[PDB]
């Protein structure tokens, strides 16, 4: 045994599960009209962007 | 000494005292609508 | 009566409307994706009026905004919306946040003295205290700066759009391609700024829709002690002469480093500088000085960003 | 707004086999011939080149030629995507070997230098073998060939005589990449760099008598004065030369050769039909990106 | 309060313990001797 | 089980008319109704 | 000639307006964003105090005037449409379809 004592120090991870509690009307939301972007064309078929 | 030699320079001196004078963003507008969320919709509801 | 000609030719000649889709209502969401799938049926048969529908498109296009994801003893809240962005990827395998250096920051890494650039060391004296939290994350601020390394870690990326500054981690967006605009709907030309400390302007002589900004990472060492460099340039001149002007622009500094590495020389101390691209300004719009707390600070508009690799210059 | 899609059909229904192969590199950046859409299998690849390759002869083709994107396979046919100038695509990380892409970085198309295994793929039911190029980021990309030049050409030391190469301190220093904290240990069994291992020491004996020559003739008071401090670099045999020893029509031949293996040998790596990556899932293995031809 | 310190080989001004861990990988103790860090905390 | 709305919430404009004319009988009436609710239901006012 | 069968997956589709999360909440129909001035949308805050009188002094009513800021949230989504489809349902000869 040494003279001299000593300390450690550890981490350790932790998945954890979580509860979130919210009040009653607490945030106001809005809606704007969403746009329709054309993208990506093809005598084959057509995409869309929203 | 760009405020003088940029044109009309009696408007650009008076335009560029509203960084003074303005206090909020409704300063000079004035009111015309009311937009509620209903008929009368809170007293503590957004109102526009 | 003739600026009722001048009405038609203006409503010929605009971008059809985009198409709004309520996506709230029920029979407001019929009405809508109808006149999406009637209209686009029109814009692909053969006849002369389906080809008259298919030229009036503008395409208009829209900037490649970036994520990034700070900490906050890494990115000052005071920087002026349109600072410039370098990351910054020594090492991999953490990959939680991201380090993002400003000019005013990378300015206390480099160690350079405050008589090249007086002002800007004040500012940078007051946003970070010692520099120590920006070089805490580096272990390698004097064997980057050896070796030579230090230019090919960073990657441009683009002026500050939106900082949603917090106590702990700082949420950053840029604006990597085209001219930068603030993402949310009020779209303002966030142009970008530079402390006219900083950058150093080269100039009959022609000019097209290009004046571009160089960015110039030079490696020197002060006190016996290595220590960078950084500048930024402005000329529409070409490639082939702007390294001929920088050249000019640090001779007093390629002259006073190599005596004070005459007699060791290693081959890692050769390389000396980097010059990228930033990106363009068109031609006609000068920058607008303007002072900000007192720091003289550029700013462009309607600057639309590029990047250029990095490339060695000696 | 625009159409970008190269439909290659097929004279013949693919295998089986061939078709579950290329259903893996379903992202993926290939040059192609032409830029119109109704196209053959003979005109995808880089096996109109490559399939006895050389080095600059593809180098050279990957910037004049028009790179396109895998988007469906289907049996009877393909389809690509055609990639324009600043155009934003979404490419997959498939490349055989693996090398672990980062966001923020600058990828760069090199032509593939490993096996035929990891390259192409060899389709038997058209009877053509489509190549797939090297796509590997761009500070990678060079340290993965500067240290493989190294290793052909100690290769060709050691044939000589063998006498002068350490074969354990050979293969301790080259066949380990890293880059971005990571180790890469790359596959060598070389005719592919056997076209700069020939050009760079063509170079190699150019530039002493090259720089002396270059000095000697510009001497004057208007001399531009950093070339004052490198007139110390160079080093004590090389400022020996006598250059009366070639005759003045030799010494025009050591120069116009020289200056088109300096040009030529420098054009090949600032080449950029490169590509700035602005996100990127590690686990996913999309991208999305730019790119940005030179 | 009745003593100052359960030891002052670590809790010293000039303590090794912020020689150590003030100074690229992970870094358990530095949470707690970085003087600077607990001001952002 | 609970309840809510069907639809989102939709906004109504309203100061269109400000019909001008107000009158001071009317007015009366109103200010009585007004301040005589604050002693019968100050949480409930029109 | 001999049957097949076909079994297709039953997904259960989402709105936002059933799912009980919206009672922390306050959705409200609106048109237009376009139109707001930035970073400000002032609510005006008064706060009542105690009646006066016998040995009880309040700091009398305070006022607040306090602008918050509405903040911006992007939804991206994209739509595949086959073109035979929407070919073939609008066609310039009106006539009906099989």
């Amino acid at each position: 045994h040494p003279g001299f004592a000593m300390t450690v120090v550890r981490t350790d991870e932790v998945l954890a599960e979580h509860i979130l509690y919210c009040s009653r009307a607490s945030t106001s939301m809005f809606v704007g009209l969403p746009s329709v972007v054309r993208r990506e064309v093809r005598s084959d078929a057509v995409t869309f962007e929203i | 000494a760009t405020l003088e030699q940029r044109p009309f320079p009696y408007l650009a001196t008076e335009a560029n005292l509203l960084t003074q004078i303005k206090e909020s963003a409704a300063d000079g507008l004035f009111k015309s609508f009311q937009l509620l969320l209903g008929k009368d919709a809170r007293e503590g509801s957004v109102r526009f | 009566e003739n600026a009722a000609r001048l009405g038609r030719q203006v409503l010929g000649l605009l971008p059809p409307p985009t198409h709004r889709v309520s996506l709230t209502r029920g029979p407001e969401f019929a009405r809508g994706v109808r006149d999406l799938l009637s209209k686009y049926a029109a814009s692909t048969r053969p006849t002369v009026g389906s080809l008259h529908e298919a030229l009036r498109q503008a395409p208009f296009r829209q900037p490649t905004y970036g994520d990034f994801l700070v900490y906050s003893q890494t990115f000052s809240p005071q920087e002026p919306l349109g600072t410039f962005l370098f990351s910054f990827k020594q090492e991999d395998n953490g990959s939680s946040m991201d380090m993002l250096l400003t000019p005013t920051s990378l300015f206390m890494l480099s160690g350079m003295e405050a008589a090249k650039a007086p002002q800007t060391h004040k500012v940078a004296g007051v946003w970070y205290g010692s520099g120590s939290g920006l070089a805490d994350f580096i272990p390698n601020l004097s064997e980057l700066m050896d070796t030579g390394e230090f230019h090919t870690l960073l990657t441009p990326v683009g002026p500050m759009v939106q900082s949603v500054h917090s106590t702990f981690v700082t949420k950053v967006t840029s604006a990597m391609k085209g001219v930068g605009l603030a993402r949310d709907e009020p779209r303002a030309h966030v142009g970008l700024t530079l402390p006219c400390d900083m950058l150093v302007d080269l100039d009959r002589e022609p000019a097209g829709l290009n004046v571009t900004i160089y960015a110039s990472l030079v490696y020197l060492r002060v006190n016996q002690r290595p220590s960078m460099a950084l500048t930024f340039f402005q000329s529409g001149k070409g490639f082939a002469e702007v390294v001929a002007m920088i050249k000019d622009h640090f001779t007093d500094v390629i002259r006073t480093k190599y005596i004070q590495l005459r007699h060791e020389l290693y081959i890692n101390r050769l390389v000396f500088g980097a010059v990228c691209t930033l990106g363009t300004v068109p031609f006609d719009s000068h920058p607008v000085h303007q002072s900000l707390n007192s720091l003289p600070v550029l700013v462009f508009a309607n600057f639309e960003a590029a990047c250029g690799p990095w490339t060695v210059f000696l | 707004a625009l159409d970008k899609s190269i439909v290659v059909n097929l004279t013949s229904r693919l295998f089986a086999d061939e078709l579950a192969a290329l259903q893996s590199k379903i992202g993926s950046v290939l040059p192609l011939g032409d830029c119109h859409r109704l196209q053959n299998i003979q005109a995808l690849g880089l096996g109109c080149v490559c399939s006895s390759p050389d080095y600059i002869q593809i180098m050279q083709y990957l910037s004049k030629c028009t790179l396109a994107v895998l988007e469906e396979v289907r049996p009877d046919s393909l389809r690509l995507t055609r990639m324009d100038p600043s155009d934003n695509l979404q490419i997959k990380n498939v490349y055989a070997p693996f090398f672990q892409w980062d966001s923020n970085t600058q990828l760069a198309v090199l032509p593939p230098l490993f096996s035929r295994k990891d390259s192409t793929i060899v389709l038997e039911s058209n009877g053509f073998d489509i190549v797939f190029p090297m796509v590997v980021p761009q500070q990678l990309g060079h340290a993965i060939l500067q240290q493989l030049l190294v290793y052909h050409i100690y290769s060709k030391i050691s044939a000589g005589a063998p006498g002068d190469v350490n074969m354990a301190e050979l293969d301790l220093y080259t066949t380990n990449v890293s880059f971005m904290g990571r180790t890469y240990r790359l596959d060598v069994d070389l005719r592919v760099l056997d076209d700069l291992s020939m050009y760079l020491c063509i170079l190699s004996a150019l530039v002493p008598r090259g720089c002396l020559r270059l000095l000697t003739a510009l001497v004057r008071h208007d001399r531009h004065p950093l070339t004052e401090v490198f007139e110390g670099v160079v080093p004590d045999e090389v400022t020996r030369i006598d250059l009366d020893q070639l005759s003045v029509p030799d010494d025009i031949t050591r120069m116009r050769v020289m200056f088109s293996y300096l040009q030529s040998l420098s054009s090949i790596f600032n080449l950029g039909p490169r590509l700035h990556v602005y996100a990127y899932s590690a686990e996913t293995l999309a991208a999305s990106c730019w790119y940005s031809p030179r | 309060e009745c003593r100052s310190t359960n030891n002052p080989w670590a809790s010293q001004r000039g303590s090794l313990g912020d020689v150590l861990y003030n100074i690229g990988m992970y870094s358990p103790c530095r949470q707690f001797f970085h003087k600077e860090d607990i001001m952002r905390y | 089980a609970m309840s809510g709305p069907a639809a989102y919430a939709s906004y109504v404009v309203r100061g269109a008319n400000l019909v001008t004319a107000v009158s001071y009988g009317r007015a009366m009436r109103n200010f009585e109704q007004f301040m005589a609710r604050i002693v019968d239901h100050p949480n409930a006012l029109p | 000639e001999a049957l097949l069968g076909v079994y297709t997956n039953v997904v259960e589709f989402v709105k936002f307006l059933e799912t009980a999360l919206a009672a922390a909440c306050v959705n409200t129909e609106f048109k237009d964003l376009r139109r707001m001035i930035d970073g400000k949308i002032q609510f005006k805050i008064s706060m009542p105090t105690i009646a006066h009188g016998d040995g009880r002094r309040p700091n009398k009513q305070r006022q607040y005037i306090v602008m918050k800021a509405c903040n911006k949230h992007h939804i991206g989504a994209e739509i595949e449409l086959a073109a035979a489809d929407i070919e073939l349902l609008f066609a310039e000869k009106e006539t009906p379809l099989d």
